[PDB]
């Protein structure tokens, strides 16, 4: 009973200082905080039985607990580092393969070919180069998958087909094509396997997970057939209870059936050639993307080293260090060791720009632009080295003839910086006003003006009520009176049906009448010079 | 302002051990073995008002 | 018109509903134009137009697109405020917690889901999964694992484990439970586990589940999925002059949270690792509930600044929030602030008011003024020319001024007399006017004081200033009935120097045929101003049935009182201005004048005093010179002696006599007493030094120095100031209470050397320097007993009970500190008030006790008036305007719709800074006069002297007057020696008691012998033989003196007689035998003789006044030493010994005495085990706790006991405040109650709840023919007693407001507007006042 002890003694004397609850036991601050409110008055030289409770249980800074969440984290060896990499890169292998594996994927490629060649997109945008100057080398050896596909259809009737798909693979493998190209019939790839597993959910999950169906049957029955109705449609005579439950769904499975065939179609070949495809592809995938993980948690040490001196302008510091990380992750899908290198020196590259393109984008109340942030910055830099030369300061025009720009381009950006008060700011008087205490309004319409407008809408209904009622309703339509209004001299010409020139005239002929003086004093009154 | 301690904790961190310390800090009453009902020593000012 | 203000938790539906669109960029604004940006947090579409009635693109720019939203630009449209309306929301990424159901004391999340805070903090930032679908393998729900568990539970199975860490999984624990299914189910483990603590506990979260049950609210809701965003406006980012910006924290508080969210959707996309996509969840977390607030959360989180940014809640709680300061505490238009000085010639109806000022308050109706003469064409023109100041406006404003009253107020406006209304009168200059008589009601004299003035709009408020709250009406303080206009400081100096008898004059001793001849006498030259004489006069001495009934004599008096007496009204008599008529006497003259002739007359007498003492204080010429500081030639010699004195006990301190610590004590005591002893000569020789001599001789009047004058007259200063001129000045102790033995023996009148300065500056600093401090908390115990009765106000007009205190003088053997007129002046008596006749009912049941009934007793002397208190006022939720009473400003009886809460607050605050504000420090009944005796409680018999003796314990002695009242009396201890009987007309001077702090005996009921029982030496006792002499004798021994071997024995000289039995104590079916404590003196040997009454065994054993004294007295806080006493009634028996504690029990007469509990022996007990001690009967030590006041002696106990303790702290500082209003505070702090069986009930028996509920209920109960309940009544301290509150605005606006917030949001609360802390915020009319009738009829539209 040490912390009930002391919550005991401050029960008995009601006050603690840092003292006792520093020699009673971050987590200091934490449990003074805590103490304050059985309560207690706890200082510095349904809570009780609550507090106590909470206070019987025995940091959350997410920069400690960050430091103890890399606490397993190490630096990784060179050349185990190049091993990583080239994990990475046997699973990139594996699911370049595992398109290739696909060859209506290749088909799809001749599609995208064929309309560069058909001038769709740039003949050096179609890829990202191959794995070798001149187009037509590379776009010939794309029309050589062309060709060495056209040889292969001969042979699906199989022993000298699975080793022609794949001869368009392996020069496939030679290639390096734009992402964007590499992600469509990918994430076709990530389509045509949700659009074949909803079928076996449409196929499967409507008999075995619905029907009492075993696991057995389906997987006795499917896979080993797995395409025609020998393995769904010839189950419904097995001399079962739950069989006999498959005939309410035999048309509608069926037809999953019938989107599997289509799929077959769609693939081209067995639904479980393309299974192991791209099963194998994330099998690797997976592993790929596991390697690459494994590498970005040995280089945090880095990235927190990197935003180590950009901290304190304006920036919160795990701020500057998740940018730091948004970097060293895109670099690891980028960093090549096939050079031969240390990806040391090449990630503060990358998380450079990374804090530094944020710490200009998101860190000031009011936005501005990089390049803009570009002039500010060097400005301050060039302000640092002439104030310090000549001797007292850079003024404006002395900036003019270091940096020749017009100084009036300039001066305005040294009217950008110097983000805006804080209006929680306290101002003197020992009063605790605040800044904000005092900003006036603007919108506000002056109470003795509206105390005005409220006569004038009177006082020229007064000269509009002794008009005659064309001019008394013609001015009123003229002008923006007591309505939603405003409608212009032809609108008015067509309302009083008289004409779009004849308006004119008794709207000339209405103040007219009214521009008598002892006749319309009233808004005489409305004017002040 | 950290945790308290047991004052001569330094003490013997300052290379001090029970003779000395309590040497230094209080005085010294002999009692000896005068061969019959412990024979004492005293100050007479030292043992006042008591 | 709204009603029934509403709140409860939001779904995300509704923030959905509230929003116009989701800001989603972090970008504010445009940086070289300042439009808003797209979707940032100043959004056109989103929150609508940026200036009046056109869109942002400039696509449309009129009013008659009006609602037509841009298709380029998309903004709606409307009115530029409102950008103030809109509210914007967020869809985060991913789910976060709320920090007030979080981190918020009793963790509403907390006991909402069975788990330790710390636990579900270890969920929420990403540490240790909690299982839910976690199989059955291990866990189902609740129980926490780590890595290695997650791993080990991923082990061997990734079914069946279903978990998740953190926003996620406190969701899906949420979403998942129900609640009626664990309130069942803790229901059916409740009652079978209703132990002490497992009982309440889950009594009460249950009660918190089935809140959340009937609520509607969903658990799921508390974690946060979607957040809402302020509307721009009320978060601006205006522009500053030169170039600069301001804005407020919540900008970029909302930046960085929108960037965090951001980066997190840019995680999701990238499926990055899992390592940084939870530290981003935690940093979204931890913005979002830095955001809701900054004090749970470790670090305020603080920007460039090197202040911490301020949140959300942080514009709601605090002093500076919306609530406390922004809500309430407002500026005002039409309404300004001046200087104010004297100007004493206007009358009280009135004050002077700068003329600049005046033209600009009332600028408006000037205008409309000038426009209704058409003195002016329009309002342009009109505000044109009385900028020129045209000599119209002048005419024009002395017409609309003049019956347009204005409020004056000063900055503390500690009661209502703080805020009066006057009639202005235009000045020229730029002061303020002000009557001299009103300053003292302000509490502000002249040194530079600033009054502010507003004015009443509104006709009801031009009525209200007049009827309510003009001076005039308002001259009785609301406190006590004093009249607080009285003569303040200068015009009593002249009076007094009017009504002043000198010896011997110009035309002593000549007769005036009237007052007015005196005057034409005294003007012309012929007679002083007081001279003695015989006058003719006129008194209108009415008698009859209102008739004024004249009659004349020749009054033998001054020249100047006869003066002053044609300013006297027809009512008072002459004896009223034939005194000195110094401060006191000339206040008591203004309250007989009230109480004699009504107000009208008392305002004109009171500004026709305050004239004519003015004008004679100036035909005084009273001044004051150097030659008027009088030292006492005895002076000198007086120091020589004390002097002498010191030097003796320095002589004697060297000849090893005296401690330093009692040398010190003695110079001390020498020198005060040679200071009274100098202040006493120097009153000598000046307060009669006057010698005069008419026809000869001289003769001995008082004196007529002008410093003297000031002080008898008691205008300004006292006795003990004079004494600091003239004779030495004291002894100047230092700082903290440690006198300075070397006393300042100079005076003003002379000079002070450099060390008698320096020793008054220690005094001198300190006073000053706590003086600038009662400054700092003017208002602290004011706030806390407004806060707690301010909903407390009059709303029936007569409640029909019969119930309140009986009222007797606070009287404790001296004189009558309190008589009973004040205690009973302007209350109802509940019953008739019987003569000691027994048959004459002199106030049947509902007569006021004004002056005369109060007057009719005095010169009756029936002291026995059971008057109805407040607090026993059978009414509800308010109180009988009869129960309470009349003390109004206003003489007449209490009428519904006044706020006695906040008037009780303010009578019982603002003399508390009258009071001291540090909490400082401070035997027989020996018959003082004439009188015959009673003892109450008298239970003794003739003893051992043949006399009287207390055997009983609360005997209170009785000064018995045969007027039919108790004169005075005195409390008897046990076993007292009292010298007489009970019914002796006795004579004065005479102690009829006696008793001994070493010998509180036992002694004997009736006869016996000295037989012992159990008295055995070794084992339970020690043969004493106390051999100076030889005496042995068996004194009992405690536990600690008795052995092991008698130990579980009980030591008593048992009563015996001369044959063999124990004589029992008739009465009881026990042979008397004392049995003996420890410590208990023996004497009488085995086999001794005794009779009835003799001594067997005579065992052996300051008032503070503060003003935080009051604060922790109206708390309730259980004092160090409390005193328990018996819950029953009956004869009382030990038990179990020194379990820690003795124990012993109240045996009953016939039922159980199951009462036993840790009674420990470091408080003595003060009844042994063998007396029929009743409940509520002293056996514990020290300061009883108020509490078991209540309890035990019930609620007019527990009432009478508090003011009786506030009224003496008052009461020994020299203040006068009524006891009323002490009640009506006591009324709140026992309104909450606890139960004592459910019976027909909708509560739990162990429950607490109001009284009203309760009161209601079980007598409406009654009414059916079901059974009423029983309940126990609760008593809390005002601070806590004012959190319990039925509102949920009239809390969060001055106590913790996340704390009544989450509360009141969880809890689905309705608060249908009521008291008058919400209306005030609201701003519609308040319930108490003049909005009495406007609250009323709203229940009749509350009623169909
Ligand atoms: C409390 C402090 C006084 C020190 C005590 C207050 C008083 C008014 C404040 C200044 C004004 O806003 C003008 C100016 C606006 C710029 O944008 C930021 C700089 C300036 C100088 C402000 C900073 C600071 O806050 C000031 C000095
Ligand atoms: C009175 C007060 C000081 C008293 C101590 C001073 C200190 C800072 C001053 C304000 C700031 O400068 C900001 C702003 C600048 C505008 O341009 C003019 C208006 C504002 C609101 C100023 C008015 C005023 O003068 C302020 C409140
Ligand atoms: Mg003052
Ligand atoms: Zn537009
Ligand atoms: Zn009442």
């Amino acid at each position: 009973s040490q912390l009930k002890l002391l919550v005991t003694r401050g029960k008995e004397q009601g006050y603690l200082t840092y003292a006792e609850v520093n020699d009673h036991l971050d987590q200091i601050e934490d449990i003074i905080q805590m103490i304050n409110d059985m309560g207690i008055q706890v200082m510095e030289e349904d809570a009780a039985e609550a507090a106590a409770q909470v206070l019987s249980s025995v940091t959350t800074d997410p920069v400690r607990m960050y430091m103890r969440e890399m606490g397993t984290v190490e630096l990784l060896t060179r050349e185990g580092e190049i091993d990583i990499a080239k994990r990475i890169e046997d699973g990139i292998n594996q699911v370049q393969c595992s398109v290739a594996e696909y060859p209506e994927a290749i088909t799809y490629l001749l599609e995208q070919y064929d309309r560069v060649e058909a001038e769709e997109a740039r003949l050096s945008d179609l890829i990202t180069g191959f794995v070798d100057i001149d187009p037509e080398l590379a776009r010939e050896k794309f029309a050589e998958l062309r060709a060495q596909y056209v040889v292969t259809r001969d042979t699906i009737k199989h022993a000298t087909a699975q080793e022609e798909i794949l001869k368009l693979s392996e020069v496939f493998k030679q290639f390096r094509l734009v992402p964007k190209q590499f992600d469509y019939l990918v994430n076709s790839m990530r389509v045509m396997m949700d659009r074949v597993r909803t079928q076996e959910r449409l196929i499967m999950k409507l008999c075995v997970e619905q029907c009492k169906m075993p696991k057995k049957n389906f997987i006795t029955l499917f896979t080993g057939n797995e395409t025609s109705d020998t393995w769904f449609n010839a189950a419904i005579a097995m001399n079962k209870p739950w069989s006999e439950k498959l005939h309410d769904v035999s048309e509608e499975v069926h037809r999953a059936l019938q989107k599997l065939q289509q799929i077959e179609e769609e693939t081209g070949l067995t639904i479980e050639q393309v299974k192991d495809i791209n099963r194998r592809m994330s099998i690797g995938e997976a592993k790929a993307r596991r390697a690459k993980k494994e590498m970005v948690e040995a280089n945090l040490r880095l990235v927190i080293s990197i935003a180590k001196k950009y901290t304190n302008r304006g920036l919160q510091f795990l701020d500057l260090i998740q940018e730091g990380n948004i970097g060293l992750m895109k670099a690891v899908d980028k960093f090549e060791y096939r050079r031969g290198y240390k990806f040391s020196t090449y990630a503060t590259w990358w998380i450079r720009q990374a804090i530094t393109r944020s710490i200009a984008d998101q860190a000031r109340t009011i936005r501005i632009p990089v390049h803009m942030i570009e002039t500010i910055n060097k400005l301050n830099r060039i302000s640092r080295q002439m104030l310090q030369e000549m001797g007292r300061e850079p003024t404006p025009e002395e900036l003019a003839e270091r940096m020749l720009m017009p100084e009036d381009k300039i001066r305005k950006v040294l009217k950008i910086a110097k983000e805006p008060i804080s209006m929680e700011t306290p101002i003197g008087d020992d009063e605790d006003s605040h800044l904000g205490d005092f900003i006036e309004d603007t919108t506000l319409e002056l109470p003795l003006d509206s105390a005005t407008t409220e006569s004038l809408r009177a006082a020229t209904h007064d000269v509009l009520a002794g008009l005659t009622a064309r001019e008394a309703k013609v001015l009123r339509m003229r002008f923006g009176i007591d309505m939603n209004t405003d409608y212009t001299l032809e609108e008015v010409g067509k309302q009083f049906d008289v004409t779009r020139e004849r308006i004119r005239q008794i709207e000339a002929k209405a103040l007219r009448k009214l521009r008598h003086p002892s006749r319309s004093e009233v808004l005489r009154s409305f004017l002040d010079d | 302002r950290r945790r308290k301690l047991p004052a001569t904790i330094i003490l013997r961190a300052l290379n001090y051990t029970t003779e000395q310390i309590l040497d230094l800090f209080f005085e010294k009453v002999i009692f000896e073995i005068r061969d019959n009902k412990l024979q004492m020593e005293l100050v007479p000012e030292r043992l006042r008002g008591e | 018109e709204f009603d029934a203000i509403k709140i409860a938790l939001a779904s995300p539906d509704m923030i959905r509903s509230w929003s116009f669109g989701e800001v989603k960029k972090p970008e504010t604004i445009n940086y070289r134009t300042f439009k808003p940006e797209r979707d940032g947090l100043f959004c056109a579409r989103i929150f609508g137009p940026v200036k009046d009635y056109e869109c942002l693109c400039g696509k449309y720019k009129r009013l008659k697109h009006r609602g037509v939203i841009c298709e380029k630009c998309g903004v709606e449209v409307t009115q530029t405020k409102v950008r103030r309306e809109r509210m914007g929301h967020i869809e985060l990424a991913s789910p976060t917690a709320h920090i007030w159901f979080l981190k918020s004391l009793p963790s509403r999340i907390g006991l909402l889901l069975d788990m330790p805070l710390r636990d579900i903090e270890r969920v929420l930032y990403f540490e240790s999964y909690v299982v839910i679908e976690g199989g059955m393998t291990n866990l189902e729900r609740q129980q926490i694992l780590t890595e290695e568990q997650y791993l080990d539970a991923l082990e061997e199975f990734g079914d069946e484990f279903d978990a998740k860490m953190g926003a996620e999984a406190i969701q899906a624990l949420l979403k998942s439970m129900d609640l009626e299914q664990e309130c069942e189910q803790l229901r059916e483990e409740l009652n079978e586990t209703n132990s002490e603590t497992k009982r309440k506990k889950l009594t009460k979260r249950i009660k918190l589940l089935e809140a959340f049950v009937q609520s509607g609210n969903k658990p799921e809701w508390m974690i946060l999925t979607v957040l809402p965003v302020l509307p721009p406006d009320l978060r601006p980012l205006v522009p500053l002059d030169g170039g600069r910006f301001a804005t407020s924290d919540l900008n970029d508080l909302y930046r960085r949270v929108i960037n965090r969210n951001n980066r997190l959707k840019r995680l999701l996309d990238l499926a990055a690792p899992d390592i940084i996509v939870r530290n981003e969840k935690r940093m979204l977390q931890e913005a979002v509930d830095a955001l809701l607030d900054n004090g749970r959360r470790g670090r305020a989180i603080t920007g460039s600044n090197k202040r911490p940014l301020k949140s959300l809640a942080d514009m709601i709680k605090g002093k500076q929030g919306r609530f406390r300061q922004n809500l309430l505490g407002k500026r005002v238009d039409y309404s300004g602030r001046s200087v104010i000085t004297v100007g004493p010639y206007l009358r009280l109806h009135q004050c002077g008011l700068p003329k600049k000022m005046a033209l600009e308050l009332f600028k408006p109706f000037i205008y409309g003024k000038l426009e209704l003469r058409g003195l002016a064409t329009t309002i342009k023109a009109a505000k044109k020319m009385v900028e020129r100041e045209e000599a119209v406006v002048w005419d024009i404003l002395d017409e609309v001024i003049r019956e347009h009253p204005v409020l004056l107020n000063r900055a503390p406006t500690l009661h209502r007399l703080g805020i009066q209304a006057f009639e202005p009168v235009l000045i020229e200059g730029k002061a303020i006017q002000l009557h001299p008589l009103v300053c003292a009601a302000y509490n502000a004299d002249f040194d530079g004081d600033q009054m502010a003035v507003h004015v009443p709009l509104t006709l009801e408020a031009q009525l209200e200033a007049r009827a309510l709250m003009m001076s005039t009406n308002n001259i009785l303080s609301p406190a006590n009935g004093e009249p607080i206009i009285v003569p303040s400081q200068d015009v009593v100096l002249g009076l007094y120097y009017m009504t002043r008898d000198c010896v011997n004059a110009k035309g002593e001793g000549m007769v005036l045929t009237g007052p007015k001849e005196a005057e034409r006498l005294y003007r012309s030259g012929l007679a002083s101003l007081h001279a003695r004489v015989k006058v003719r006069i006129t008194e209108y001495e009415k008698d009859a049935n209102g008739e004024l009934v004249a009659k004349t004599s020749l009054k033998d008096t001054t020249v100047g009182r006869a003066i002053l007496w044609m300013i006297v009204p027809k009512g008072l008599p002459y004896s009223i201005v034939n005194q000195a008529l110094g401060k006191k006497a000339i206040s008591k003259m203004l309250n007989t004048c009230y109480r004699i002739l009504g107000l009208k007359p008392t305002v004109i007498f009171a500004d026709q005093i305050m004239y004519t003492g003015f004008a004679y204080a100036a035909r005084s010429g009273a001044s004051v010179g150097i030659d008027d500081m009088v030292i006492p030639e005895k002076k000198h010699e007086i120091i020589s002696e004390a002097e002498a004195e010191v030097a003796e006990i320095q002589e004697q301190f060297q000849s090893g006599l005296v401690t330093a610590g009692e040398r010190y004590n003695k110079v001390i005591d020498i020198w005060a007493a040679a200071n009274d002893r100098v202040s006493k000569a120097m009153m000598d020789n000046l307060q009669t030094e006057t010698v005069i001599n008419r026809d000869g001789q001289e003769e001995k009047q008082v004196s007529f120095n002008s410093i003297y004058m000031m002080a008898d007259s008691g205008a300004r200063g006292s006795a003990a100031q004079i004494r600091q001129l003239a004779g030495m000045r004291g002894l100047m102790a230092k700082p903290d209470g440690s006198i300075i033995e070397t006393p300042i023996t100079a005076n003003f009148r002379e000079g002070l050397n450099v060390l008698q300065y320096f020793i008054s500056t220690h005094g001198a600093r300190k006073g000053l320097a706590d003086t600038a401090l009662k400054t700092a908390n003017s208002g602290y115990l004011t706030r806390r007993l407004v806060d707690v009765a301010q909903d407390l106000v009059v709303t029936e007009d007569d409640c029909g009970t019969h119930e309140g205190i009986m009222m007797t003088p606070v009287i404790e053997g001296g004189d009558v500190k309190e008589p009973l007129r004040d205690r009973v002046l302007g209350r109802v008596t509940a019953e008739d008030v019987l003569k000691p006749g027994t048959a004459d009912i002199l106030v049947p049941r509902n007569t006021l006790l004004h002056e005369q009934w109060c007057d009719l007793l005095e010169e009756n002397s029936v002291d026995a008036v059971k008057v109805r208190s407040v607090v026993s006022c059978d009414t509800d939720f308010g109180v009988c305007a009869h129960c309470y009473g009349r003390d109004l400003a206003r003489g007449h009886i209490i009428n519904k719709g006044e706020a006695i809460g906040v008037i009780a607050a303010q009578s019982i605050g603002e003399p508390g800074t009258q009071l001291t504000m540090r909490t400082f420090h401070i035997s027989s009944i020996q018959v003082k006069n004439k009188g015959s005796i009673k003892l109450s409680n008298v239970k003794s018999v003739v003893n051992s002297s043949g006399k009287l003796v207390i055997t009983s314990r609360n005997t209170e002695l009785k000064l018995i007057d045969e007027f039919g009242r108790t004169k005075e009396s005195y409390k008897v201890p046990y076993g007292a020696v009292l010298a007489k009987g009970d019914g002796e007309q006795v004579a004065g001077g005479e102690t009829v008691a006696n008793w001994d702090p070493h010998t509180m005996p036992v002694i004997t009921e009736v006869s016996g012998f000295v037989r012992f029982t159990d008295m055995i030496d070794g084992q339970t006792i020690t043969r004493q033989t106390d051999e100076l002499t030889g005496l042995s004798s068996l004194v009992v021994l405690d536990s600690a003196e008795r052995t092991a071997g008698g130990k579980d024995l009980r030591p008593a000289l048992k009563i015996v007689d001369a044959q063999g039995n124990d004589v029992l104590i008739p009465g009881t079916d026990m042979p008397a035998q004392y049995f003996l404590p420890g410590k208990a003196i023996v004497q009488l040997e085995d086999g001794v003789q005794i009779s009835s009454g003799d001594t067997l065994a005579r065992i052996p054993q300051d008032i503070t006044g503060g003003l935080p004294r009051v604060a922790d007295l109206f708390e309730a806080r259980r004092p160090k030493e409390p005193a328990i006493l018996a819950e029953i009634s009956g004869i009382v028996s030990f038990g179990k010994e020194t379990k820690g504690k003795r124990r012993l029990v109240i045996t009953p007469v016939d039922g159980s005495d199951p009462y036993e509990e840790m009674i420990p022996k470091w408080r003595q007990l003060n009844v042994f085990e063998g007396e029929r001690v009743e409940r509520g009967d002293v056996i514990s030590d020290g300061p009883e706790a108020p509490h078991d006041i209540l309890r035990l002696r019930g609620v007019h106990a527990v009432t009478r006991y508090i003011v009786n303790e506030v009224q003496d702290v008052y009461r020994l500082q020299g203040v006068k405040i009524n006891d009323k209003h002490i009640e009506v505070i006591v009324r709140q702090m026992l309104r909450k109650a606890t139960i004592v069986n459910a019976g027909s009930s909708d509560f739990l028996e162990g429950e607490q709840v109001e009284y009203s509920r309760v009161k209601i209920a079980n007598r409406e109960l009654e009414a059916n023919g079901k059974v009423g309940a029983t309940y126990s009544r609760d008593l809390l301290g005002i601070t806590k007693a004012s959190l319990a509150t039925e509102s949920f605005i009239s809390a969060a606006s001055f106590q913790e407001t996340t704390r009544v917030l989450t509360e009141a949001a969880v809890a689905g609360k309705r608060d249908e507007l009521r008291g008058l802390k919400e209306n005030v915020i609201v701003g519609r009319l308040i319930p108490a006042g003049t909005g009495y009738a406007y609250h009323q009829d709203r229940m009749r539209r509350r009623a169909a």
